[PDB]
């Protein structure tokens, strides 16, 4: 009975275990918080593409 | 699955395993998803405790634990000098063709020696139908221009009479080169043998040292000589010379081969011995030839896992010994022994143990005489008769340049040169 | 190329576990229980009562519980409603060439007042070791302009050589100096230095922000600045946050990085108090027995690889508790470092700069990158007469403090001479005066020739036939 | 005679229920009626059997001290078998010039000992009332020991040494030298126990016994350095 | 002195070698004592294996055995492992090797024997 906040979730859901003490926070902007730094390194390659002076990884 | 135990604690290097049961007291083990190498420590029940000689970060509670069955072992044959392995018998070179990268990947495995050289193996004294025991030389193959003949020494404690013998010509070291009957079960032997690390290799008799192991240092061969098949310590602060004097023992002693084991050392002092060795030469053979040629080295750098300290520590001794058991005189450097007796202080820590003298578990000096005790002048265990010798040289880094240091005072207790 | 395109699966989302499961603080340490495969180095966040996120690295795994260190401390956390999320991963540094030029919290967060560093990978901040057999060993001599290091102590490119040093005693100036102008004695193009401060007063940073910024060395240099009144176990991040730096800088992108460490003894003091948290049985001191492996993870991230034209070069600064050197940071530090610079608080107070005693210091990287072709063929021998003549000098004075001036030798008022002369021409240099090898090593003949040449024993006969007389 | 009551069996049981191993210790789990300082024998997986002596008792949990050392041991596959006695050795007055482990086992090819008697290794303390003074004065030849530190025959004397001193040279010139002053009317029998010395020392004492013919009349116990570390802990009662 | 010394070291070689004929003596007298001994158990093996084969008197030593092992045991339930010659003689005996124990330990009957 406690619903998201509409202002701040947009979608997806918090799932939780039985004593509420075990949270995933499964929503479509914490999955997107979480790709945009993860995912910076493929970001950054896909907009300005291979840097010059990198050689090794 | 009857094999695999589950991962139930990890801290620092100690990894305590759930559903273990089946497993033996210092039988190595897989630890994880990669693989790392390990060795049983501790039985509770069904949990045991295991030394993980790899990186344990990112280790969870779960994983799987392989038992493998088997201790801690080297594989000994031809293909042991002018490469250089990092404790548990990792050929480093191998680990860098193969990962392609600067680092040591964890959880991997290669093989000890090169399965694609063909050696050129030359049958022995021995023919169908003999009686052949442990450590008899059955064959030779030419390893390189310094080591003409590496000798091919059947294993210790295998016996029977020679079924098959293989003729000269070139063998890599899958290929089977013996087969041999003790009670109808007929074994099969190759150019290569493995021993565990933890066992001494048996010898027919040891001898009293008596020829000197002049190690070219006017000081060391004059006032305080050292024998072959003798043992020595080299106890000093930092900076005092304990790394320069082990490379001047390995470089220009009378010894024919060395294994220099650099226990919890720089990797630039690897890096030197690799990229110097190769350019001097010695006469011992008759002609000029690189003392890399006649070298194996043993590196577990000191931020290289610490549990893998021991393990280097036991890989070099059992080579030297291996070479010993070939009529050959060796020269084992262990640079440096403190840093072995802080790794098992590290693992005591973790396991919770008694402290004793300055935090060092109540069995390092049982530890450091029984190593010792593996030095010495022998006659090899098999036929024909011949006679080699193992000196260890070990380096000891007392805390502070204090040689009241625990590790000084039993390794003083120990050795007899000082 | 497309090698850069294996970034990808870095496309992907990975859910985090929320647990409200704290049991007990202990200081640095938090236990959590109720865990779900607790993972071992595992980096997870621990969001307090009042909105703060703090970071911590598990230190311990046990069926379901998880002890985890907490670098920006444990006060405000609570047992009753702090979070912890575990993100799965080990504690990894956001990595491109846009760090340098950069100043960041010993943590890692830019303190610029710049924007969040637009990683071009994410590296795990312990590094691995260097396969031994994948090192190049360093030959290549920097001039540092230094006449006691590079006639004596001739620091390599490649080189982890720390300066040993006291509270009071110019430390920073001498690396400042060092940092300076330092460069190759046979150039073939400037260091990329990577500054991380641990527990440093507001003064010291300060004056290395000011003297990289005057030295026009700040577009190149990247701080991570833990100060005094920072977060203590942060500290022993902000070394590894430095290093995993450098070693990108240095293994990935062809630089030549010099690696500044400041006030290690503050990072050993953190070590140490985590210890105790962790009811551990201490070492010599107090400090932890795997002090030395610690540090060795540290000081072993430097040098060279083979097929990669960039390198590290550390010089850690280690402050000794009461300028003994038999302390268990400045003994563990020069058992794993190739050599040291031993700042001496006697020279100090003589008025002498830089105050550095070259007796207890050493470049175990010298007797390589110094010689014929490499620098000029008379420094070995002169610097090995120089470093007897300076002791035969010391004993001299210690005599002369005893049975007075005129009991002494011919050869004792010769030391004598020798040792005024040493530390008030050749040790004695402006703090921003640099002298090329071939100028010190003409200074250090100088002084050589205070003496018979037939007393000079260390010199070989050949090079002191070319250098004594040619005036 | 007492010998007599050596014609019994005594079947023994063999549990096969260890539940623990840490250093030199087994715990075994449900023993029968456990029996303190009890003699046991371990047999591993590999087969071979090793000794060990039960150091404390509790309920059905037996706590074993395992001589050989406890490698290769393991929960599943070793037994352990109770004796019922302590630690005994076999006595023969054939056991002079012998060589023997730190266990007492045969090491100079010869058989077992054909034993008139087993005798527990702890002994039990002499009465007191039951002591002689001892006040035979022994020449051992050294000045420094009789005419300063004279030694009376059946006295406890050390030597203090450290390492790198020639303490074993003075202990031999003792035994090769000892004799009394005013003598009563023989040769000492020796009794030599070495716990964890060197191959060279062992070697030293033992060619030294052979130089002066008091071999036939000793009992070597050796325990080298490269032998298990907790058997020298009987090494020095056996002897 | 020199001479003195190798003098020396001949006398001993000369002692020593009539220490080890004299050694090798005394273990061949032990070795021999062992051997007969050796000999003695061997006869007495080969008549256990003689008596054992012979039925009736070998069954109320079976029987003996078993409840002397079932009383050490002291357990509700027992197997019992036996040659294949005697798996058929120890069934026809459970109920008097149950009762037996029973009574020399003065306690309930054994519950169950299972024959492995
Ligand atoms: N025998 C020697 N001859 C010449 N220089 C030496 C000698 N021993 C040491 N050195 C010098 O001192 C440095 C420190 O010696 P090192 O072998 O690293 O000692 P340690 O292992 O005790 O730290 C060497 O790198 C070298 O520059
Ligand atoms: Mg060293």
């Amino acid at each position: 009975n406690d619903y998201l906040n509409k202002d701040l979730v947009s979608g997806g859901v918090v799932v939780s275990n039985a004593s509420d003490k075990i949270e995933i926070n499964n929503t479509l902007e914490e999955r997107l918080k979480l790709l945009s730094e993860e995912a910076l390194p493929a970001i950054r390659l896909e907009l300005y593409g291979p840097s010059k002076t990198r050689k090794f990884f | 699955e009857s094999e695999y135990g589950a991962i139930y604690s990890v801290s620092g290097p100690v990894v305590i395993a759930e559903n273990m049961i089946g497993c033996a007291m210092y039988e190595l083990v897989k630890v994880g998803h990669d693989n790392l190498v390990g060795e049983v420590i501790r039985i509770d029940g069904d949990k045991a405790t295991i030394q993980v000689y790899e990186e344990t970060a990112g280790l969870t509670v779960g994983d799987p634990v392989l038992r493998t069955g088997k201790p801690l072992s080297v594989e000994l044959g031809p293909g042991l000098m002018e490469t250089i392995y990092d404790g548990i018998q990792r050929p480093l070179k191998a680990i860098k063709e193969e990962s392609q990268s600067i680092y040591i990947p964890r959880g991997i495995d290669t093989p000890a020696l090169d399965r694609t050289i063909k050696w050129q193996f030359t049958p022995g004294k021995f023919q169908v139908g003999d009686h052949i025991s442990g450590g008899d030389i059955y064959g030779s193959v030419f390893e390189n221009s310094l080591i003409s003949s590496h000798k091919i020494l059947l294993p210790p404690r295998s016996r029977g009479t020679i079924t098959w013998i293989a003729p000269a010509g070139e063998y890599t070291l899958d290929e089977k080169i013996l087969e041999v009957e003790f009670d109808g079960k007929k074994s099969d032997f190759t150019l290569y043998h493995t021993w565990p690390v933890r066992v001494p290799r048996p010898v027919t008799e040891k001898l009293s040292a008596d020829y000197p192991l002049l190690t070219g240092q006017r000081v060391l061969d004059a006032l305080f000589p050292c024998v072959q098949g003798g043992t020595t310590c080299i106890p000093g602060a930092f900076g005092c010379g304990k790394t320069v004097i082990s490379q001047s023992l390995s470089k220009y002693s009378n010894s024919d081969a060395i294994i220099y084991v650099g226990c919890g050392e720089r990797g630039n002092e690897m890096a030197e011995v690799l990229m110097e060795f190769p350019e001097l030469y010695t006469e011992m053979s008759g002609t000029k030839e690189p003392i890399m040629k006649r070298t194996t080295l043993v590196a577990n750098t000191s931020n290289m896992p610490v549990a893998a300290r021991e393990a280097s520590i036991y890989t070099g001794i059992t080579l030297a010994e291996y070479f010993r058991d070939q009529g050959k005189n060796v020269s084992m450097i262990a640079d440096s022994s403190s840093r072995w007796a802080e790794a098992l202080r590290e693992i005591s820590g973790r396991l919770g143990e008694m402290p004793a003298d300055q935090g060092f578990p109540a069995y390092l000096g049982a530890k450091l005489a029984s190593f010792y005790e593996r030095a010495g002048k022998a006659v090899a265990l098999g036929s024909p008769d011949r006679t080699g010798s193992v000196s260890i040289v070990a380096a000891v880094s007392p805390a502070g340049g204090d040689f009241s240091d625990p590790v000084t005072t039993a390794t003083l207790g120990i050795t007899q040169v000082f | 190329a497309i090698n850069k395109k294996a970034v990808e699966q870095g496309f992907n989302v990975k859910p985090r576990l929320n647990y409200n499961t704290v049991s007990g603080v202990n200081g640095p340490l938090v236990i959590l229980e109720k865990v779900k495969f607790p993972r071992y180095n595992e980096i997870v966040n621990l969001t307090l009562p009042d909105g703060t996120v703090r970071q911590g690295q598990v230190l311990e795994i046990r069926g379901d519980r998880a002890i985890v260190q907490v670098f920006e401390g444990t006060s405000g956390i609570d047992v009753k409603k702090t979070t912890v999320e575990f993100t799965g991963e080990s504690l990894r540094i956001p990595v491109s060439e846009d760090m340098l030029g950069r100043i960041f919290d010993g943590s890692g967060r830019p303190i610029d007042n710049g924007p969040k560093v637009f990683a071009e990978d994410y590296l795990d901040i312990n590094g691995s070791p260097i396969n031994p057999y994948a090192r190049i060993y360093p030959e290549e001599m920097i001039s540092t302009g230094v006449s006691a290091i590079d006639t004596m102590n001739s620091i390599a490119r490649g080189q982890k050589i720390p300066i040993f040093s006291a509270s009071g005693l110019p430390h920073n100036e001498i690396a400042a100096q060092i940092c300076r102008q330092a460069g190759l004695v046979r150039p073939t193009e400037n260091f990329s230095i990577v500054f991380a401060a641990m527990g440093v007063n507001l003064e010291t940073a300060r004056f290395f922000k000011q003297d990289f910024e005057e030295n026009g060395s700040l577009e190149r240099t990247s701080l991570f600045l833990n100060l005094a009144n920072d977060p203590t176990i942060e500290r022993i991040i902000t070394p590894r946050l430095a290093l995993t730096t450098a070693e990108y800088l240095a293994y990935q992108t062809e630089r030549h990085v010099l690696t500044i460490l400041t006030d290690m003894s503050s990072y050993a003091d953190a070590l140490r108090e985590v210890s105790a948290a962790r009811e551990e049985v201490p070492g010599r001191r107090g400090y932890p027995g795997y002090m030395y492996t610690d540090l060795s993870t540290i000081y072993e991230r430097a040098g060279r690889v083979e097929g990669r034209n960039g390198s590290i070069t550390q010089i850690p600064i280690l402050t000794m508790p009461n300028d003994d050197i038999t302390h268990p940071i400045p003994d563990l530090t020069g058992y794993i470092t190739e050599g040291q610079i031993f700042v001496d608080r006697q020279l100090h107070n003589k008025g002498i700069y830089p105050p550095i005693n070259v007796l207890p210091s050493l470049s175990r990287l010298m007797k390589s990158a110094i010689g014929e072709g490499m620098t000029r063929k008379d420094h070995g021998d002169v610097s090995n007469q120089l470093y007897a003549k300076y002791a035969i000098g010391k004993d001299a004075a210690a005599m002369k403090a005893v049975v007075g001036e005129e009991a002494l030798s011919i050869e004792d008022k010769l030391s004598l001479e020798f040792l005024e002369k040493f530390e008030k021409t050749f040790i004695t240099q402006g703090a921003y005066e640099d002298r090329t090898v071939f100028e010190s090593l003409d200074q250090a003949w100088s002084l050589l020739r205070i003496y018979p040449k037939e007393m000079l024993n260390r010199i070989s006969p050949k090079i002191l036939d070319e250098f004594y007389d040619r005036a | 005679k007492a010998v007599e009551q050596g014609f019994n069996v005594k079947p023994r049981l063999n549990y096969n229920t260890v539940s623990g191993v840490n250093g030199p210790l087994v715990i075994l789990e449900k023993v029968k009626f456990p029996r303190y300082n009890e003699i046991v024998n371990l047999t591993l997986p590999d087969g071979t059997v090793r000794q060990g002596q039960v150091l404390e008792i509790r309920g059905d949990r037996a706590i074993v001290q395992v001589f050989e050392g406890t490698s290769g041991i393991d929960v599943k596959k070793t037994t352990v078998e109770f004796t019922g006695e302590s630690l005994r050795i076999p006595v023969s007055e054939d056991m002079l010039g012998r060589i023997f482990d730190g266990s007492g086992r045969p090491i100079d090819n010869g058989p077992k000992v054909f034993a008139e008697d087993y005798l527990d290794i702890n002994g039990s303390p002499i009465n007191p009332y039951a002591r002689i003074y001892p006040e035979e004065m022994i020449s051992t030849g050294v000045s420094a020991i009789d005419t300063m530190n004279s030694i009376a025959r059946g006295q406890k004397i050390p030597i203090f040494s450290a390492s790198g001193l020639p303490h074993n040279e003075i202990a031999a010139q003792i035994c090769r030298q000892a004799g009394l002053v005013r003598p009563t009317k023989e040769n000492f029998s020796i009794v030599f126990a070495a716990m964890g010395v060197n191959l060279e020392t062992a070697r030293f004492f033992k060619q030294d016994f052979e130089e002066n013919g008091s071999l036939e009349r000793t009992s070597l116990f050796l325990n080298l350095a490269n032998d298990p570390t907790i058997e020298r802990i009987i090494t020095p009662r056996l002897a | 002195g020199n001479f003195k010394s190798k003098l020396k070291k001949a006398m001993l070689s000369q002692q020593i070698t009539k220490s080890t004929i004299a050694n090798k003596m005394r273990l061949k007298v032990l070795s021999a004592r062992e051997q007969s001994l050796d000999g003695i158990f061997e006869e007495t093996k080969e008549k256990l294996s003689g008596i054992a084969n012979n039925r009736d008197e070998y069954k109320p030593i079976l029987q003996s055995l078993i409840v002397e092992a079932l009383l050490k045991l002291l357990e509700p339930k027992a197997i019992v492992k036996a040659l294949e010659r005697d798996v058929d003689l120890i069934e026809s005996m459970k109920d008097d090797i149950m009762r037996e124990y029973g009574e020399k330990a003065q306690r309930a009957p054994l519950e169950e024997i299972v024959i492995s």
